[PDB]
């Protein structure tokens, strides 16, 4: 029943500051060690800074200490992470994640609670739905949607209102050097089914309320 | 400061197998602060070791680690399927925290070439004044492959980007699209649009192209 609870998804310019919460129910932030893990799109684990919340104390990365403050709100049990002199680079998932161990004559004790992840998009990029873009198709065919130019992330793709899943290859987004993403979707099918089969991929990119349903239909030489 | 490196970058490995990731730290480290985190794709990272051998709560039995100073392991002896996932080591010391580059445990099935497909732009795409032109390759493994793009034979360097998906669950393939984006007036004056895959499944380089404006 303990649970913690980031904030929704930020997009800044470069050069602003994001605040990122964290609030734990079910336990006490006096009682836990809370700090701040974040992962660039691909990369690894970085720690920034956390908060001890038995000895009321601060730590930082040196990395970021001179633009980074975390927050330790006891009467909220609430912690935050507030990060300035925002770059692309800084474009992450950030996590709050319970990494402390506490020692004692008893043995080593360890929490493991961690939130749900808040994305971070640094950029000065304009929200913009994507188009979509057909990607036209031996006894296998591959057909597909080309999801070009949006901003920001996420964008989602189904086949045939979710009835098509088996075959189907959503790719990972990729940023382009616009500063706008794109992505692609395929899918194989038998290519027999090319002249029955209708293959429509529904294409939604909330930050926009841009939702687009693309029908694919094949090439022939006859 | 400590800084830790890890090893191997991948490891291949088939369900029922024995896993050894290594993780070293630049100076003596407690034994107290080491600990191993695994974590999948779209998910927080979970706790799997603690103390340097000490399992966390609720942790399968397969998982263990060992060591001391500056050398550590992570092993799962007997890999079951949720285990293909990304492990972290991370240490410490006065709070300050530091992970590990991360090992990806990888699934080791057949090696299976890819099947290639090659996409020229839509017509739709070319009124707006730029052309995409997708190349696909299909369920292959390992998932080390080389996509080499040539329009009328001239190599194309710097102009395209690639994705590759997750393993996937049902038959351990990656699946890759390399992306070639030229203008339409560059796309019109230009006539074989060519993709050049290599990968160890292949015993020669597969090509697929097209004739601009063929049917």
């Amino acid at each position: 029943q303990v649970q913690l609870v980031q904030s929704g998804a930020e997009v800044k310019k470069p050069g602003a500051t994001v605040k990122v919460s964290c609030k734990i129910s079910g336990h006490t932030l006096i009682k836990l060690s809370i700090h701040w893990v974040r992962q660039a799109p691909g990369k690894g684990l970085e720690w920034m800074g956390g908060y001890e919340g038995e000895v009321d104390e601060i730590f930082y990365a040196q990395k970021f200490q001179h633009r980074l403050t975390v927050i330790a709100d006891t009467a909220t049990d609430t912690v935050y992470m507030e990060l300035g002199r925002l770059t692309s680079d800084d474009t992450a998932v950030y996590f709050c994640g319970t990494l402390g161990v506490t020692v004692t004559e008893a043995g080593l004790g360890i929490d493991d609670y961690w939130g749900q992840g808040t994305l971070v998009t640094v950029s000065s990029a304009s929200t913009k739905g994507p188009s979509v873009f057909p990607l036209a198709p031996g006894g296998t065919a591959a057909l597909g949607c080309l999801v070009k130019d949006y901003f920001p992330e996420p964008v989602t793709v189904s086949w045939n209102s979710g009835a098509l899943t088996s075959g189907v290859h959503t790719f990972p987004a990729v940023l382009q050097s616009s500063g706008l993403y794109s992505l692609s979707s395929v899918v194989t099918v038998p290519s027999s089914s090319l002249g029955t089969q209708t293959y429509i991929c529904n294409v939604n990119h909330k930050p926009s309320n841009t939702k687009v349903d693309k029908k694919v239909e094949p090439k022939s030489c006859d | 400061e400590i800084v830790l490196t890890q090893s191997p970058g991948t490891l291949s490995l088939s369900p029922g197998e024995r896993a050894t990731l290594s993780c070293r730290a630049s100076q003596i480290v407690s034994r107290n602060h080491l600990a191993w985190y695994q974590q999948k794709p779209g998910q927080a990272p979970r706790l799997l070791i603690f103390g340097a051998s000490s399992r966390a709560t609720g942790i399968p039995v397969r998982f263990s680690g060992s060591g001391s100073g500056t050398d550590f392991t992570l092993t799962i002896n007997g890999l079951a399927p949720e285990d293909f996932a990304v492990y972290y080591c991370l240490s410490s010391d006065s709070s300050i925290f530091t992970f590990g580059p991360g090992t990806k445990v990888d699934f080791k099935r057949t090696v299976a070439a890819p099947s290639v497909f090659i996409f020229p732009p839509s017509d739709e795409q070319l009124k707006s004044g730029t052309a995409s032109v997708v190349c696909l390759l299909n369920n292959f493994y390992p998932r080390e492959a080389k996509v080499q793009w040539k329009v009328d034979n001239a190599l194309q360097s710097g102009n395209s980007q690639e994705s590759v998906t997750e393993q996937d669950s049902k038959d351990s393939t990656y699946s890759l699209s390399s992306t070639l984006t030229l203008s339409k007036a560059d796309y019109e004056k230009h006539k074989v649009y060519a993709c050049e895959v290599t990968h160890q499944g292949l015993s020669s380089p597969v090509t697929k192209s097209f004739n601009r404006g063929e049917c």
